[PDB]
């Protein structure tokens, strides 16, 4: 099958900063790649589809970046609602694979 | 307004076998394929299977095979899944997803989730 | 006002013949398409043949195809039934049905009294 | 006199798919449409926007008959405004339409013992169609955020679906035959007058 | 083919309350039309085209549906509302079951 392995598992950073997090497909799953956030006992809330859009009703600090191998949600200027623990899935072949995840806390 | 409901928890016992209903009210349900997802502090996310209400096809994961079966139907407007041969290992909280590939790509709205341990 | 009165029906003999009459009153006769309907004695309804305003067009069900015969009197103002070959499955109890528009396509507006058919000895 | 050919659009020895329906043009005729209205053979003869005793004395300047085959209970579906699988994704008609839809039971031509599989049907389609714009397009629908690359196996079924048309259906699943007629008025000499 | 399915073949409402009968369908159907039969009578319509109560049933009655399923629910049953209730449509050759429903 095809994994998306997230870099790093924890980072930490203040309010008022940037923080990118990053997702490396195995195989080439094209640009059909897809990020959650979610917080305990919560659904994992979407945030972006097709590695660069955002669906209706999430800010306009949520970008997503990169194709082909590797994406990447970067996080300007982080805020109160930006500490979860984020998801990054590919959808280019059955099944689909979620990412490992990571976490961000308050630096 | 979209909403997917499920109930909250589920108390089984090993060896047995347990089944849970995801309800969606808001859109036309069987348009929109329902899928399955197991989340666990073990590993993160897995993709349990797929289901499409409208006509019946199904497609599972590798891992899954046998061990969980997906059906639906019209008129019952709620996804159904059992889960089969049982065990403790299997304890971990299940959400119900739809996909909506027309006007939005990946899962965009999920269940509340299910929390079934086994014991 | 509109009343559908049947006659015919009674006991006959397995693979035996037998002719249920319907004799409508209350409304001009040749608009209307019309049907007969059997319900068994386990309470299940089921359509047996139908004739469509005209009398160009009968539909007759897989069970019965080929021994039951639906037939329209204009001037006489009458339905006909002719059965043929009655197995033991047709014990039941038959309804002129009038449906509303010039086809078998609407709905089943006014159902006649009935008639008993027993199939046996 | 040169009448129309209405004796190889209406009594053919075969009709056409509702997905890929057939038109035929009809011009340079002294029509006969009182033949039509008057030969109890039709079991819907539906005219919306002409008055069907007032046809047979009317020029029009080209006719386009649209055969197809489709179920009893699906025949409401092909008047303007409807919506349905048919009236949606195989055979639309405008709502401004003049003309006149005629249908028939077709149980004795149209059906086999074991089941006609021959008669298809667009089940899957992107958008609803838009007035007579076929669609002979036999490549694979996708239902699901995956991409399908051509390979039917799950979220990628075939877009077309066979009906199943044996000799015991129901009076509302057997095979019907519409022929369905629509005049013009192009700004020239007219042709079909009758 | 097509096979009607109503469930269940028996219910009972308390007088006053609010019952629901249930029509479903083996494909897709456009109407479908609601008959009703006492014991000892035959059947009457009630319900055509699947929401229009026929002339001489009480206003109380209501029905909809679509596709492969179509309701009938009764607002306030009555002692007088004792009786099945079949589901037929034109694509069937068979009627429904029929949920022969007595006040409780
Ligand atoms: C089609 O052919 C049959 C052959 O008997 C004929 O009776 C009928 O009138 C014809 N219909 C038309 C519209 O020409």
């Amino acid at each position: 099958d095809i994994v998306m392995t997230q870099s790093q598992k924890f980072m930490s950073t203040s309010v008022g900063d940037r923080v990118s997090v990053t997702c490396k497909a195995s195989q080439n799953v094209g640009t059909n790649v897809a990020w959650y956030q979610q917080k305990p006992g919560q659904p994992p809330k979407a945030l972006i589809y097709s590695a660069s859009y955002r669906y209706s009703g999430v800010p306009d600090r949520f970008t997503g970046s990169g194709s082909g191998t590797d994406f990447t949600l970067t996080i300007s200027n982080v805020q109160s609602e930006d500490l979860a623990e984020y998801f990054c899935q590919q959808y280019n072949s059955y099944p689909w694979t979620f990412g490992g995840g990571t976490k961000l806390e308050i630096k | 307004q979209v909403q997917l409901q499920q109930p909250g928890a589920e108390l089984v016992k090993p060896g047995a076998s347990v089944k849970m209903s995801c309800k969606a009210s808001g859109y036309t349900f069987t348009s929109y394929s329902m899928h399955w997802v197991k989340q666990t502090p073990g590993q993160g996310l897995e993709w349990i299977g797929a289901i499409y209400p409208g006509i019946g096809d199904t497609s599972y994961n590798q891992k899954f095979k046998g061990k969980a079966t997906l059906t639906a139907d019209k008129s019952s407007s709620t996804a159904y899944m059992q889960l089969s041969s049982l065990t403790s290992e299997d304890s971990a909280v299940y959400y119900c997803t739809r996909d909506g590939y027309p006007d939005y790509y990946a899962l965009d709205y999920w269940g509340q989730g299910t929390s079934v341990t086994v014991s | 006002e509109v009343m559908l009165v049947e006659s015919g029906g009674g006991v006959v003999k397995p693979g035996g013949s037998l002719k249920l009459s319907c004799a409508a009153s209350g409304f001009s006769f040749s608009t209307y398409a019309m049907s007969w309907i059997r319900q068994t004695p386990e309470k299940s309804l089921e359509w047996v043949a139908a004739i469509s305003s005209g009398g160009t067009n009968t539909y007759y069900p897989g069970s019965v195809k080929g021994r039951f015969t639906i037939s329209r009197d204009k001037a006489m103002n009458t339905l006909y039934l002719q059965l043929s070959s009655l197995r033991s499955e047709d014990t039941a109890m038959y309804y002129c049905v009038r449906h509303s528009g010039n086809y078998v396509d609407s709905v089943m507006d006014y159902w006649g009294q009935g008639t008993s058919v027993t199939v046996s000895s | 006199t040169n009448l129309c050919p209405f004796g190889e659009v209406f009594n053919a020895t075969r009709f056409a798919s509702v997905y890929a329906w057939n038109r035929k043009r009809i011009s340079n005729c002294v029509a006969d449409y009182s033949v039509l209205y008057n030969s109890a053979s039709f079991s819907t003869f539906k005219c919306y926007g002409v008055s069907p005793t007032k046809l047979n004395d009317l020029c029009f300047t080209n006719v386009y008959a649209d055969s197809f085959v489709i179920r009893g209970d699906e025949v409401r579906q092909i008047a303007p405004g409807q919506t349905g699988k048919i009236a949606d994704y195989n055979y639309k008609l405008p709502d401004d339409f003049t003309g006149c839809v005629i249908a028939w039971n077709s149980n004795n031509l149209d059906s086999k013992v074991g089941g006609n599989y021959n008669y298809l049907y667009r089940l899957f389609r992107k958008s609803n169609l838009k007035p007579f714009e076929r669609d002979i397009s036999t490549e694979i629908y996708q239902a699901g955020s995956t991409p399908c690359n051509g390979v039917e196996g799950f979220n990628c079924y075939f877009p077309l679906q066979s009906y199943g048309f044996q000799p015991t259906n129901g009076v509302g699943y057997q095979p019907y035959r519409v022929v369905v007629l629509s005049f013009e008025l192009l700004h020239a000499p007219a042709t079909v007058c009758g | 083919q097509i096979v009607l399915t109503q469930s269940p073949a028996i219910m009972s409402a308390s007088l006053g309350e609010e019952i629901t009968l249930t029509c479903s369908v083996s494909s897709s159907v456009s109407d479908m039309h609601w008959y009703q039969q006492k014991s000892g009578t035959s059947p009457k319509v009630f319900i055509y085209s699947t929401s229009n109560l026929a002339s001489g049933v009480p206003s109380r009655f209501s029905g909809s549906g679509s596709g492969t399923f179509y309701s009938l629910t009764i607002s306030s049953v009555e002692a007088e509302d004792a009786a099945y209730y079949y589901c037929h449509q034109w694509s069937s050759w068979t009627f429904g079951g029929g949920t022969k429903l007595e006040i409780k």
